[PDB]
């Protein structure tokens, strides 16, 4: 049935992926020893655990997921945690060399070493499953091993799957903050590999976190485990009528489908809300309409851009938790109208209904508090392209001299894919511009 | 004898045929295990339309449920009657329409239409006379909409000699639920005008303002939409169901009903729309009747029919009043409202009253008519068709399926042929 | 099914070129694309369009050479020196 | 327009090329498949097999014909009736 099989390459994927099972185990109840031991005092866990989990004879619960990285030492060190006892030693790879934010190396010379292995881990994974309908990537474009891996791995899978959906998901260079010098090299080439052979791609950054969370939450010490809670926050949200039921169930293909407009321009703008702290979820009234205008609000938007530069063309709602129809024809009455937002001169109207009667839990130890109802937003606007113009502006001025190309070309590609690659997206921006000029 | 055979379609349309199913069950004395818990008279002779004689006096529902997502019948099996219907008929396929009518129609319409129409050949031939279809569906979605119109499509096709009528649900550009809405609209009018004999017009958003408005309801939700519009359908088959003085049947008002084939479009209503605390003061009479049936503030309708010009008319009543009234009242609404309906045609209203009232409520009475009011909703689909098909938006996913581009263009030729035809008949003069 | 999708794939090539065609019913108006495609000799490529199987789709292919001819002298040579007369 | 109309046309083209090779390489196996090839009325649409300028479409498509018409006078009297002798 609702079935899907999550891909996890490199460092954040790995870690990215633990969050998320966390998650789902809290929420579900799920123990970490993977039984129910659970025999004086029952706190649930009867529901469909078949999307993400597996039901085996013993009552074990195997998880499908995929952890690979090209690093041994994250593999080591989820292996010392606490939920080894959860997964299989099958299911993490380890690697001798790593890419560590390299291209070249990590597709060519190391990426193409393990392969087979891989390919016979996810066809097992698969026939072992009944329903498939899309795949979770998790991987980087900063990172060597979530870049060069993962685009050699997706283009196999591309051509061995074409009826299923093919998601992406990983974190952007932010223009003003970054981790390492290289990231536009990988990411100019990942770009291209991501628009020409898959579907779907989310894409996100750190700073808006960071910012969110300073103005928030309000903590002046951040660190990377609330950045993996709000992924798997968004992620659950994404995948909330799958697990469970609703009024409207809103699939995977149910949502797809209408989020690509074009084969080219599919990347939306993802919004989650609300990301409050406890004492910002105590006195303070929520309803649908206040947290729907909110989501337009460029300072809650995980992308650094203002949607008053340009226009949407498609959108995407979904609501999680005990929310009312009223509020909702409501906030769409209330936005439709509004003039501060701005819309292409064709499209009136679009967006969906997802109703999900299960509220969001909360997680001890987490930051997030215990909200009756929750909000995921994705649209689509031309006024993101901006980041695109900012990525190909620095490779150029990193391209013009070869700065740290001598090393690529050492380990092996051919120079003029850096001129296909910024042609490509010469033309992928010409096509947004395009698109977004009205008549 | 004469029964009718219910089909299913679409999420929505699977909801809103449950609440019917239980609104029916309540009101005709059905426990929830499957026997008989009644204590009428009609609700035994006639009772075998919608049920099937069985040993036990266990009747059986007549519904089959078409879906292509198996997330529906668990969660419409779960409730208080979820158990008293026939699994065999909840065919369900493995993957989702994902709101597409082309790849539903084209893909999930193929391999899974037989069984269908194999289910519901055995239950045609398990009868001995049967007189129409009826269908509950929406157009919002590749489930409802690419697979009813193909349903009733066979089905005219075996069966020329049925009574098709369904009630589609209309979308609105206020309201929305689908990116590619109007494409599906689009699509399916013209399988609608085409191969269809009468289609009612359901909105959501007419209903939630008439509920706020009116019924001054809480939380409204679609729990209380189903609830409408199943008691609309009540009303609209007491006239088989639960005959009275004054009998009518589903194909004399198709025939009374309708001036061309082109146009079968109604606008259903139902009279009494009041709030919990105006139950106890109200006054139960004919003109109050009249008032609440003749004025678009009770019309569930998302448009004016004061736009254009009544075309026909047919008044429902279901109690025990009188004959006199309903004619004075209609004699006095025309020769006053000259101006609101057609001139060439006198007598433009039906008289049926139902001596069986319904269950819970004393009086009831529903409004089936035809007025000129959804030439704007024509219009404006039509517009937003053309703005969408202009640049060739969301058109690749149809175009991937195999289906061509030249559909569209017949449809939308279509489209404004029929809209041409409907406003040079609204202005409907004497002479030159 | 094996010799329905026999049937199948034969008629979906079939009816991809009669789109292509019933398009080019309104793109062979366009001369500069046509140009774009055509630099690399690729009226050897429009040779297999006579090639075209059944009326839907050689119907208005010929409606494309049409506007394909129009465009020069040249175009309207190419039909001879590309052995399509 | 025109040129992204070509490269359809072209990779529609390929994949036509590849499904039509594998198919008539597979149908042309076993002697129910010969039988149904002469009533599933695959032959007329089968005549671009015998049409077409692809060499290696027809290479294996008239191959596998040999294999296919040499079962029986059922399916060489057929590919008659699809009009491809």
């Amino acid at each position: 049935m609702r079935e899907c099989i999550s891909i996890h390459v490199g460092q954040a994927g790995v870690q990215i992926g633990n969050a998320c099972w966390e998650l789902y185990c809290l929420e579900h109840g799920i123990q970490p020893d993977g039984q129910m031991p659970s025999d004086k005092t029952i706190g649930g866990g009867d529901d469909s655990f078949n999307t993400f989990f597996s039901e085996t004879g013993a009552g074990k619960h195997v998880p499908r997921a995929v952890f690979v990285d090209l690093e041994p030492t994250v593999v080591d060190e989820v292996r010392t945690g606490t939920y080894r006892q959860l997964f299989h030693p099958e299911q993490l790879i380890t690697g001798k060399e790593d890419a560590a934010n390299n291209y070249a190396r990590g597709h060519y010379t190391i990426g193409k070493e393990i392969v087979d292995l891989v390919l016979d881990r996810i066809r097992k994974l698969a026939d072992l499953c009944t329903g498939l309908q899309g795949f979770l990537i998790f991987h980087s474009f900063g990172g060597g091993t979530g870049s060069g891996f993962a685009s050699l791995l997706m283009e196999r899978l591309s051509v061995d799957y074409g009826k299923k959906s093919k998601l992406e998901f990983a974190i952007y260079p932010a223009p003003q903050v970054s981790t390492a010098v290289v990231e536009p090299y990988n990411s100019i080439l990942t770009t291209h590999t991501t628009l020409e052979h898959s579907d779907c791609a989310f894409m996100v950054d750190n700073e808006a976190i960071y910012d969110i969370c300073r103005r928030n939450l309000d903590i002046e010490r951040p660190t990377y485990t609330n950045l993996n809670r709000l992924i798997g926050q968004i992620v659950s949200s994404i995948t909330a009528s799958l697990r469970f039921d609703g009024a409207l169930n809103v699939d995977l293909t149910e949502f797809q489908t209408n989020l690509v407009p074009y084969p080219r321009i599919h990347f939306p703008l993802a919004t989650y809300a609300p990301v409050i702290s406890a004492e910002k979820a105590y006195h303070e009234q929520l309803s649908v309409a206040e947290i729907t205008n909110a989501c337009f609000e460029p300072a809650n938007q995980m992308v650094k851009c203002d949607p008053r530069h340009g226009k949407y063309m498609a959108c995407c709602m979904l609501y999680r938790g005990d929310v009312v129809p009223k509020d909702v024809n409501a906030a769409i009455a209330t936005i439709k109208t509004k003039r501060t937002i701005q819309f292409v001169d064709w499209c009136p109207t679009g967006f969906k209904v997802g109703i999900n009667y299960q509220p969001p839990t909360v997680v001890p130890g987490g930051d997030l508090a215990k909200v009756q109802r929750a909000v995921c937003m994705l649209s689509n606007t031309t006024a993101i392209a901006e980041a695109w113009a900012r990525l190909d502006h620095k490779f150029d001025l990193m391209y013009a001299k070869r700065a740290f190309v001598h090393w690529y070309v050492g380990e092996g590609m051919e120079e003029g894919e850096f001129s296909e690659a910024r042609e490509d997206l010469a033309a992928l921006e010409k096509d947004y511009e395009e698109v977004g000029v009205d008549s | 004898m004469r029964e009718i055979v219910h089909l299913q379609a679409g999420q929505c349309g699977n909801q809103i045929g449950a609440k019917f199913w239980e609104v029916i069950s309540d009101e005709h004395g059905i426990d929830p295990t499957g026997t008989y818990h009644g204590d009428s008279d009609l609700q035994l002779e006639r009772i075998n339309v919608y049920y099937n004689e069985a040993t036990g006096g266990k009747y059986v529902p007549r519904a089959v449920l078409v879906d292509l997502e198996p997330g529906t019948m668990d969660s419409v099996r779960s409730g208080p009657f979820g158990q008293i219907f026939r699994p065999d008929n909840f065919v369900f396929g493995q993957s989702g329409a994902g709101n597409n009518w082309a790849k539903g129609h084209y893909t999930e319409g193929a391999e899974l239409v037989d069984s269908v129409l194999d289910v519901v050949r055995k239950e045609a031939e398990s009868c001995d006379c049967l007189q129409g279809f009826q269908l509950t569906h929406s157009l919002g979605g590749g489930t409802g909409s690419g697979m009813g119109t193909l349903l009733i499509s066979k089905i005219r096709e075996e069966y020329p000699d049925r009574i098709m009528n369904t009630f589609s649900v209309v979308p609105s550009p206020k309201v929305s639920d689908t990116v590619v809405e109007p494409y599906n609209a689009t699509l399916s009018v013209h399988q609608l005008v085409e191969n269809t004999d009468e289609t009612y017009c359901i909105d959501n958003e007419a209903l939630y303002d008439i509920c706020f408005r009116t019924l001054k309801l809480t939380t409204p939700t679609y729990g209380d939409l189903n609830h409408l519009v199943s008691a609309t359908m009540s009303g609209v088959t007491t006239c088989l169901r639960f005959p009275g003085q004054l009998n009518a049947d589903l194909r004399k008002l198709a025939v009374n009903m309708v001036p061309f084939p082109r146009l079968h479009f109604f606008m259903p209503g139902f009279a009494p729309l009041t709030s919990r605390g105006s139950q106890q003061y109200r006054a139960l009479t004919v003109p109050e009747l009249t008032q609440q049936m003749f004025d678009a503030k009770n019309m569930m309708a998302a448009c004016d029919p004061r736009h254009g010009r009544y075309l026909t008319v047919a008044a429902v009543f279901r109690g025990r009043m009188s004959m006199k009234e309903v004619d004075e009242q209609m004699l006095n609404v025309q020769n006053k409202n000259s101006s609101y309906f057609v001139e060439w045609i006198p007598n433009n209203v039906k008289t049926a009253v139902c001596d069986i009232p319904p269950r819970g409520l004393k009086m009831s009475a529903t409004f089936i008519g035809n007025s000129t009011a959804i030439q704007e909703l024509f219009k404006r689909i039509s517009e937003q068709f053309t703005a969408m098909f202009r640049r060739k938006a969301f058109l690749h996913w149809y175009t991937g399926e195999g289906m061509d581009e030249m559909e569209f263009t017949e449809a939308e030729s279509n489209m404004n042929d029929l809209v041409s035809e409907y406003q040079q008949y609204q202005d409907a003069t004497a002479e030159e | 099914m094996s010799q329905r999708q026999v049937l199948q794939v034969f008629e979906q090539y079939q009816k991809a070129r009669t789109q292509f065609v019933q398009m080019v019913a309104e793109l062979a108006t366009r001369p500069q694309n046509i140009e774009t495609l055509q630099n690399a000799g690729v009226m050897s490529l429009l040779r297999p369009l006579l090639l075209d199987v059944v009326p839907t789709i050689q119907q208005t292919a010929a409606l494309a050479l049409g506007r394909l001819a129009n465009y020069n002298d040249d175009l309207a040579e190419a039909v001879v020196k590309g052995d399509i007369l």
